[PDB]
């Protein structure tokens, strides 16, 4: 396991999880969902998808902005909380970590299955491809495929999107 | 003054010329003089390792020519 | 249920992503290609109760390529023995797998 | 199964129990959905690079669009209940019963 | 030697904000008939020091009712970001060359936001809440315009690299192509950097001082540092994006100098354009994003899809 | 009132025209690159094969140092019932080797910027 | 299920082609056009038989003519070539179009030697 | 609402639900089940009502919960085989994860809770239409992935469905809630024989189609939403309470109603799989939705329940608008018992 | 003709960015049907060789095959060397 | 690794740069002095209080749209397909239905902030 570096953004991912996952004031959660977008772009980029962690990061830091704007407007308290300010959001925050701890120290010391199956560790560099070819990026061209390869796809989700925007104008309309 | 703006200006541009020149200086020294290669793909790259295959000294921008054929 | 108006009408939406042998962009192959490719040629029309029985040397190939458990395994256990030997003295790895090795093309 | 497998396996799995239990706000079972989302884009995009599935890369995107939607489905009902209720507290979401 | 790099790159771009800093109230004083500082120091060069000394001398203050953690972050999170901002910029030569260098400027530009967004939470005043509420508005109004811009002038450029931007432009500018996208484009940059016409987030002739009202001394500095820094990044994107300069591989001192006049002028011409022009409402701006650049912006968009193949001039790079 | 709309039409087209121009040049260039390459190929797709034989070769000669007296361990056992060519792990390459090249062989052209 | 044969060290020796990626690039043209046939048999035998360890004589006879092509031009003219690949090598990105010049003057040279 | 809105979302409902059915991609599955959900929200909300509101509201959590647990399920199948085909879904684990998925989009117990809150806080034709043709998709998913369906998990989940459903019909005076109950029990009766023979799935849920689009359009025609309402019903129109007498009789799977003939079936499949004390239990335990539709019988038909003065006014207009596919169902709901063996022609 | 051109006339008065959208976007709608580059766009995305063009077995009766690659037969590039 | 280098060195730089801010200076803070302002007087409520937002709407707009440059943005790698009429062909679509959502929700009058 070489430089840790996919463990360790896998690790500060979960972490990022359960802080938002504690249900503390949106606003926290919203950052903690931030910090998890931004280690989720930089796992998925180390295994060499630059473009689909760009995407996903860029695509979260909107949504989130939008939340925190509705967040101010109907999510807000008098008093927000924080983890450490409140008795159930500091238990579960501090059981996610202890879980996150002990299924890492399991899965690393020994060799235990938790639902589907075990691990052996060594790292991720294991699993790898070692193709050697290329003028373009593969990622790329599969994204890019989408035009010529995935028409129904294409035709399927913008009348999805266009339906979401009619729904969302008939859900608030209220009257 | 009107001219009178133009030392801020002209330290201004003296600040801003030094990322660019000291970049492309840093780049011709690190990799020999010979403006560092760039590998965007991965046949590229596997042109790089190669090159630092081969070099015997575990550098990559040392060149072998013709000499090598014996 | 499942109504295949795609096999009736000849129009194939949704089948060219369905597997990673199905024409590729540029013919870029997956990384297991040649055993999904044994594994469907095997079971084409026998069906999937024969099928789950008769090919199952295949399918086994085929997620041991995805997978690579046993490879894993067997690593390790490469890995476990050469430390214990190290660890008492008696092994002394070659010069080649230290980063002494002359470099060829 | 490496270990970045079973992390991100786990944080979905962390994402759906905090989607499960409400504290009060609906806004924090939103961000635990889009949390699950997240997640899921996260664990297909490693088993599609890892596998070199090329025609696949085109999914995590699709995804994503239709997590929008429902995350904007979301956001709209929740706007109505406060204009119920002037909180979006699920303890207001009662009138109806087994 | 990467370090040496990095602080050739860090440390000129602070001193260049600095001296901003004074380049403008020189450029505003001259544009309304006065001076501006030329008392401190031949000419003023000496205000930035006194500036800076002054507010890191001073006493920083922590608000009774804020949250102390995310108000001293704000402020990091936005210089941060701010210098990491230049590093893919090729000049001609980037610190960092990568594939996608525009998706990542845009995302971090993205990221850039919430230092304002949590500046005005995390002080807990009514000032700074409309401010960051005004900054939620203008970021949903001119990021999806913005977008769609960057994708349609570099459908021409073939990739997102930044370095093949110079490529691309060897025998002309990029204006010359699509001129309508690059006006656009630079109303983009005016609101994206929170610039008059578009100061709304600072607004200081209603909000007093915006988000950072309640902010003093060093974390102020840094704000503003980063205002300034960001400005000067997006004018060094527009002058690559849109005036190519030429590239001699044996001697890049000439792109450099060329490139960092075109950049000082797009600077000198936001200093003119504050000078100018009244400020909007933060409806009027979405209302302008929306009904005004939305449908140019789509139909360029289709424009510049539909025209390479109609032209058969595809560019090169897969 | 028409006269800058007619300027603005014909640096337009101006423009088109030249970027048409370059463009085509630059597609040229991008098939002589593209020569080039596949002209090169073969001799390192020959390199490729050498170096892969040898390195598993090695690795198997030390799998059977290694390997003295387990008790049933066969030296170089597949994992795979077939018994056609399948392209090395590149865990079961440098596997054996120290961590460095490791690196360099996993995420040495991702983290080269 | 079966052990995996592999080549013995002796079998994998051959003279190898040392020359950097510039160098090659710049003689990629003509050594495509003269290497062509050995070069076609190798890549036929690789995509027919999906196994390296089938024909890795096929790759010798691959080193041997490009080898045999490499010096035949240091015989020839190697001065046109070494401003040529020099050039090629300055750039970052190995621009053929950088330099027209060198390319012109080795195209001349190995046109009227050989 | 405006008319043109409802068409369009009717119809993006129905090519959610035509997309499942048509895909054997699982990308597309889920894509057609996502947009079905998206063009379903506005519906059960066409007035504002906030009760719609909250049902909308519950319905969206659960079936996004629902999508979820799809997707997961779907991403741990691709990964322990690069498959995305609707087929024997190899990992079990995912297996589960698609069960309880599939289990809570069709409101199977113990996923059942929201089914009589949502019914109950939308109109009657909302309501036809979330009890009637959203049950298409998530059954004609279960239908492909039969054999692989684990039998333990799938039979107590029916069990508890029709043991639900039997016990939480007795208390409601509510005839939307009643519906509920009875949906979440024929839905355990169909789950039960689903890994046997999917033929019978299908009979069962066709005929519970009419009967229940027969009673919610008698239920729309007679504009009662309360026990008490629909007895005030045979003072104003005695056909339309004894042609609901007889649809609830047969509902109750007495013969020689059609709704007996599902039910038949189902049992005569289940022994053949030696397979008796589970027939044996769902058929003791339908006698509690026999019960609670008899109450109904006595309230609305068989009893006449003192009425208002203002009724006289309601004699003297008629029901303008027709519903012209009731005769039809109500014919169907009852009368087709001999032409038992054309199920053949669902095979 | 009367109405229309009347119409037009009050949403360029009115509304001339909609206008302008509204004409580009129906130029680049209409136009690349209507020329004649289309076809030269898609041989050029053809004639791009992105990976190696693997040799075919001799059987004997090939003759539309190149033996070398400067053999006359096989596709040219002259169209595109003067485009 | 050289990005994640400059990340750390700019943030630390960052750190460094407050630590001085709050580190430097004489520091003499009493109730008042720390006080929220509001213009020289004691605020009436608090600012944790309810915000109204008049633009929701184009806040789930701004979401839906923003969904589809991820779409469009790689165009110009699906510019190099040889089925370049196909491409076209969703693109444009694709461009002509986000049109259509923007012309729908502005004649229903739902670009107009609330009152
Ligand atoms: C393992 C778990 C994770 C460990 C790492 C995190 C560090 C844990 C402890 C430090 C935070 C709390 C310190 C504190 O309370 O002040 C002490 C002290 C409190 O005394 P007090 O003023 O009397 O108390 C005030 C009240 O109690 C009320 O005061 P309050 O309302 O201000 O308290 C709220 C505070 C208290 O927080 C807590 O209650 C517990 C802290 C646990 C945090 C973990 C939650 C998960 C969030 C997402 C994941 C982040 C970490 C991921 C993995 C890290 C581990 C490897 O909440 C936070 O600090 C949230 C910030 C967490 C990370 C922020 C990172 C910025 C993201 C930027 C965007 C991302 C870029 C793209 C990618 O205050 C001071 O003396 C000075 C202020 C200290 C601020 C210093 C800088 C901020 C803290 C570092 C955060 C990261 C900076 C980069
Ligand atoms: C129309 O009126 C107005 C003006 O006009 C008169 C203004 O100027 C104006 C702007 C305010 C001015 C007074 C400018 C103030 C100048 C800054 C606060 C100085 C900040 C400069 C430093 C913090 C940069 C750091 C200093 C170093 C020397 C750089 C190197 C850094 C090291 C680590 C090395 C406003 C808001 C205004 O309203
Ligand atoms: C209570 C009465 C219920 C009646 C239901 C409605 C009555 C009207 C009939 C509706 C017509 C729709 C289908 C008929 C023509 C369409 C042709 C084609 O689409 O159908 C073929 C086959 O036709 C239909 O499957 C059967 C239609 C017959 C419906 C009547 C059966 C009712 C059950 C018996 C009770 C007695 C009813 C008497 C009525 C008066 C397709 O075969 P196939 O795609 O391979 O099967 C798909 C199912 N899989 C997944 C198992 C493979
Ligand atoms: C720009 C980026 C690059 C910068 C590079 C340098 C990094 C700078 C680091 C930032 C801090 C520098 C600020 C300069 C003054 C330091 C302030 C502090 O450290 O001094 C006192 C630290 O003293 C404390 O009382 C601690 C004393 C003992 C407690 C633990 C220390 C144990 C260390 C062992 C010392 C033994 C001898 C060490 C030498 C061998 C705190 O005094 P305090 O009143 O709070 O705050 C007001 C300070 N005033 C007076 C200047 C206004
Ligand atoms: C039976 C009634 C039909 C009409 C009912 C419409 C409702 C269904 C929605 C649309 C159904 C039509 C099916 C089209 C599926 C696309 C696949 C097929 O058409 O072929 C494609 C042809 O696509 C063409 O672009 C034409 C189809 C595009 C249609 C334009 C817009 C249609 C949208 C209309 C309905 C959508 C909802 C409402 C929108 C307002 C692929 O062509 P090609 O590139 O050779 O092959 C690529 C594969 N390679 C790379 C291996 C070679
Ligand atoms: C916040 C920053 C998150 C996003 C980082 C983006 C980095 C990036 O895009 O660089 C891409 C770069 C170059 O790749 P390509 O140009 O596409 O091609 C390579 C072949 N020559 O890729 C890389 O170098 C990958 C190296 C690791 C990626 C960076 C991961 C770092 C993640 C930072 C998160 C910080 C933690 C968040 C919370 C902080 C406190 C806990
Ligand atoms: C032959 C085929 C060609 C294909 C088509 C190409 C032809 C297109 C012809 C038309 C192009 C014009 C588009 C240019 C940009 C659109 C401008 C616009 O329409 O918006 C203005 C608004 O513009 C503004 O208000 C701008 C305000 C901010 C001003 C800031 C300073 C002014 C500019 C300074 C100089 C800018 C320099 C630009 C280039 C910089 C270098 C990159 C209209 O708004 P309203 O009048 O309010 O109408 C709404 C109510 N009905
Ligand atoms: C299917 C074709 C697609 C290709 C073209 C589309 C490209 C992108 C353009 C569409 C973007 C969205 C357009 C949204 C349209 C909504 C218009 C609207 O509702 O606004 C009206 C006003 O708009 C109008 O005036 C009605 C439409 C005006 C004309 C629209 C185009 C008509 C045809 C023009 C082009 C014809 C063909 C090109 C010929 C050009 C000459 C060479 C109300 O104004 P308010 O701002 O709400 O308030 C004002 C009062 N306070």
């Amino acid at each position: 396991m070489t430089m840790y570096i996919a463990f360790i953004l896998s690790t500060i991912f979960v972490i990022g999880f359960v802080g938002f996952s504690s249900k503390p004031s949106p606003i926290y959660g919203g950052l903690g969902l931030i910090v998890s977008g931004g280690v989720g772009c930089g796992i998925v980029l180390n295994f060499g998808g630059s473009f689909l962690g760009l995407m996903v990061f860029l695509i979260y830091l909107g949504g989130m902005l939008v939340v925190f704007g509705y967040t101010t407007a109907m999510a807000t308290e008098m008093y927000p909380e924080v983890w450490v300010s409140n008795k159930t959001v500091f238990g579960a925050f501090v059981s996610g970590l202890m879980m996150e701890f002990c299924m890492v120290y399991y899965a690393l010391k020994e060799e235990e299955v938790e639902i589907i199956f075990k691990f052996n560790g060594l790292g991720d560099w294991v699993i790898y491809d070692t193709g050697d070819s290329g003028f373009f990026s593969e990622e790329a061209m599969g994204i890019a495929a989408l035009y010529s390869y995935g028409t129904w796809l294409v035709i399927v989700t913008g009348w999805s999107l266009l339906i979401g925007v009619v729904v969302i104008m008939e859900i608030t309309r209220g009257n | 003054m009107w001219f009178e703006i133009l030392p801020g200006i002209a330290v201004m541009a003296a600040c801003l010329f030094i990322p660019g020149m000291a970049t492309a200086h840093i780049h011709k020294f690190t990799n020999g003089g010979k403006e560092k290669r760039v590998a965007h793909f991965s046949y590229q790259w596997n042109l790089m390792e190669r090159d630092r295959r081969i070099s015997g000294v575990n550098r990559y921008h040392v060149t072998k020519g013709l000499e090598n054929i014996d | 249920p499942f109504f295949d108006v795609q096999k009736r009408l000849g129009l194939d939406l949704d089948r060219w992503m369905t597997i990673q042998s199905a024409e590729q962009p540029h013919k870029i192959p997956g990384r297991c290609h040649a055993f999904e490719k044994e594994w469907i040629e095997c079971a084409h029309g026998i069906g999937g109760i024969r099928a789950e029985k008769e090919c199952k040397i295949e399918f086994d190939d085929f997620v041991e390529c995805l997978l690579r458990q046993k490879t894993m395994k067997r690593l390790s256990a490469i890995k476990r023995q050469r430390d214990k030997l190290i660890k008492e003295g008696k092994y002394t790895p070659p010069p080649h797998h230290l980063g002494k090795e002359d470099p060829r093309p | 199964m490496p270990l970045v497998y079973m992390n991100i396996i786990m944080a979905f799995a962390i994402a759906l129990a905090g989607l499960l239990m409400y504290r009060s706000h609906l806004m924090s079972s939103l961000l635990c959905l889009e949390g699950m989302m997240l997640s899921l884009f996260i664990m297909s995009t490693l088993i599609i690079l890892n596998t070199h599935f090329t025609l696949a890369n085109m999914m995590p995107i699709i995804l994503l669009v239709f997590a929008a939607c429902e995350a904007a489905l979301g956001l709209s009902l929740l706007v109505m209940v406060s204009n119920t209720y002037g909180t979006d507290y699920v303890q207001n979401l009662n009138l109806l019963q087994c | 030697m990467f370090m040496i790099n990095i602080l050739s790159l860090i440390i000129p771009i602070l001193l260049a904000v600095a001296f901003l800093t004074l380049v403008e109230r020189k450029v505003l004083g001259y544009m309304q008939l006065r001076k501006g500082p030329n008392v401190v120091g031949p000419y003023g060069l000496l205000q930035p020091i006194a500036d800076a000394l002054k507010l890191f001398t001073k006493e920083p203050l922590r608000p009774a009712t804020s949250s102390i953690s995310m108000f001293i972050i704000a402020p990091i999170l936005a210089l941060s970001l701010a210098l990491t901002m230049w590093v893919p910029l090729p000049m001609p030569y980037p610190l960092i060359n990568m594939n996608l260098g525009v998706l990542f400027m845009l995302a971090m530009s993205s990221l850039a936001v919430y230092s304002i967004l949590w500046s005005g939470w995390a002080s807990n005043s009514k000032y700074a809440l409309i401010g960051a509420l005004r900054a939620v508005a203008q970021t949903i109004s001119y990021e999806v315009t913005l977008a769609i811009i960057l994708l349609s002038v570099l459908l021409m450029n073939g990739s997102y690299t930044l370095s093949t931007l110079i490529t691309t432009q060897e025998h002309i500018w990029m204006i010359f192509t699509s001129w309508p996208l690059a006006m656009m484009w630079f109303i983009s940059t005016l609101a994206e950097t929170n610039r008059a016409p578009f100061d709304l987030t600072e607004g200081e002739s209603e909000l007093v001082s915006g988000f950072n009202v309640e902010y003093a001394a060093g974390p102020f500095a840094m704000f503003f540092m980063a205002e300034y820094a960001n400005i000067i990044m997006m004018n060094a994107f527009t002058a690559i994006l849109f005036l190519g300069a030429s590239h001699d591989p044996h001697t890049p001192e000439l792109y450099t100098i060329n490139f960092v006049l075109k950049t000082l002028a797009l600077t000198i011409t936001f200093l003119w354009i504050r000078a100018s022009y009244p400020r909007f409402r933060y409806d009027q701006l979405m209302h302008l994003l929306w009904k005004s650049f939305l449908p140019l912006t789509l139909a360029l968009c289709m424009w510049h899809i539909s025209l390479p193949i109609m032209t058969a001039s595809i560019p090169p790079q897969s | 009132g028409y006269s800058m709309f007619a300027v603005g039409i014909g640096t337009l087209l101006f423009g088109y025209w030249s970027m048409m121009k370059w463009n085509r040049e630059r597609r040229r260039l991008q098939i002589e690159d593209f020569e080039a390459r596949i002209a090169l190929m073969p001799l390192f797709q020959a390199e490729k094969d050498r170096r892969v034989l040898q390195m598993l070769r090695e690795n198997l000669e030390e799998e059977a140092i290694i390997m003295k007296d387990v008790p049933d361990w066969k030296v170089g056992e597949s994992v795979f019932h077939t018994t056609r060519w399948v392209t090395p792990m590149m865990g079961e390459l440098y596997g054996l080797r120290t961590n460095e090249e490791i690196l360099s062989a996993t995420y040495g052209f991702i983290w080269y910027t | 299920p079966g052990i995996v044969e592999l080549p013995t060290l002796e079998d994998l020796k051959v003279q190898e082609v040392k020359v950097s990626s510039s160098v090659l690039k710049a003689a990629a043209h003509h050594y495509g056009a003269q290497c062509d046939k050995p070069n076609k048999e190798f890549m036929l035998c690789r995509w027919e038989e999906k196994d390296p360890r089938r024909c890795l004589e096929e790759g010798k006879l691959v080193n041997q003519c490009a080898l045999d092509f490499f010096r035949q031009i240091k015989r020839h003219c190697a001065e046109p070539f070494t401003e040529y690949w020099t050039c090629i090598d300055y750039s970052g990105l190995q621009l053929f179009r950088h330099c027209r010049k060198q390319q012109a003057k080795f195209d001349e040279c190995v046109l009227d030697k050989l | 609402m405006n008319p043109i809105i409802y068409t369009t979302l009717i119809m993006t409902v129905m090519s959610g639900t035509m997309l499942v059915m048509i895909s054997s991609h699982w990308l597309l599955i889920w894509i057609g089940f996502e947009m079905n959900l998206l063009a379903m929200i506005p519906v059960l909300m066409k007035n504002f009502n906030p009760r719609a509101t909250e049902a909308a509201t519950k319905y969206f959590l659960t079936q996004a919960t629902a999508s979820m647990m799809l997707m997961m399920a779907i991403i741990i199948n691709l990964l322990y085989s690069g498959q995305w085909t609707i087929t024997k879904m190899f990992n079990p684990v995912a297996m589960t994860m698609m069960t309880m998925a599939l289990a809570m989009k069709l409101g199977l117990s113990p996923f059942h809770f929201w089914v009589p809150e949502v019914t109950q806080g939308i109109s009657l034709q909302a309501g036809l239409l979330l009890l009637t043709w959203q049950k298409l998709a998530p059954l004609s998913v279960l239908c492909q992935i039969s054999q692989s369906i684990n039998p333990n998990l799938m039979l107590t989940m029916a069990m508890l469905s029709i043991l639900i459903g039997g016990w939480g019909g007795l208390n409601q005076t509510q005839l939307r809630k009643i519906m509920a109950y009875s949906s979440i029990a024929h839905m355990g009766w169909m789950t039960a024989v689903l890994p046997y023979n999917t033929t019978m799935t299908i009979l069962n849920l066709l005929i519970y189609i009419t009967m229940t689009l027969a009673m919610f359009m008698l239920l729309i025609h007679s504009s009662a939403t309360t026990t008490l309402s629909l007895s005030h019903t045979w003072n104003k129109m005695p056909v339309i309470t004894s042609l609901m007498m007889v649809t609830l009789l047969s509902m109750g799977g007495l013969p020689p109603l059609s709704g007996f003939m599902p039910k038949w079936m189902i049992i005569q499949e289940m022994t053949k799989n030696e397979s008796i004390i589970m027939p044996t239990l769902m058929a003791m335990t339908a006698l509690l939705n026999l019960y609670f539709y008899m109450r109904l019988a006595y309230s609305s038909s068989l009893t006449m329940f003192p009425s208002t003065n203002n009724m006289k006014m309601k004699w003297q207009f008629e029901h303008t608008k027709q519903m012209k596919l009731l005769p039809t169902m109500i014919v169907l709901s009852t009368l087709v018992l001999p032409m038992t063996p054309a199920l053949s022609s669902l095979n | 003709a009367g109405r229309i051109a009347s119409f037009l006339k009050n949403a360029w008065a009115k509304e001339p960015v909609l206008v302008a959208s509204f004409a580009i976007g129906g130029l680049a709608i209409i136009l690349p049907s209507l020329s004649p580059y289309t076809n030269y766009a898609i041989r050029i995305n053809r004639a791009t060789p992105y990976n190696y063009p693997v040799p075919l077995r001799d059987d004997g009766n090939m003759p539309d095959v190149p033996s070398h690659p400067q053999d006359p037969q096989g596709p040219s590039l002259e169209w595109l060397k003067n485009l | 690794m050289n990005i994640m280098l400059t990340l750390l060195t700019n943030v630390t730089l960052a750190s460094l740069l407050v630590l001085i801010a709050f580190w430097l200076p004489q520091l003499n803070a009493y109730s008042e002095k720390t006080s929220p302002y509001e213009c020289g007087f004691d605020p009436m409520g608090s600012a944790r209080l309810p915000f109204s937002m008049k633009f929701f709407l184009v806040a789930i707009t701004f979401l839906l749209f923003d969904l589809e440059i991820a779409l469009l943005l790689p165009l110009p790698w699906a510019s190099q397909t040889n089925n370049l009429k196909t491409m076209l062909t969703m693109a444009l679509f694709l461009l002509i239905l986000l049109a259509a959502s923007l012309a729908y929700e502005w004649t229903q009058k739902g670009l107009e902030w609330a009152e």
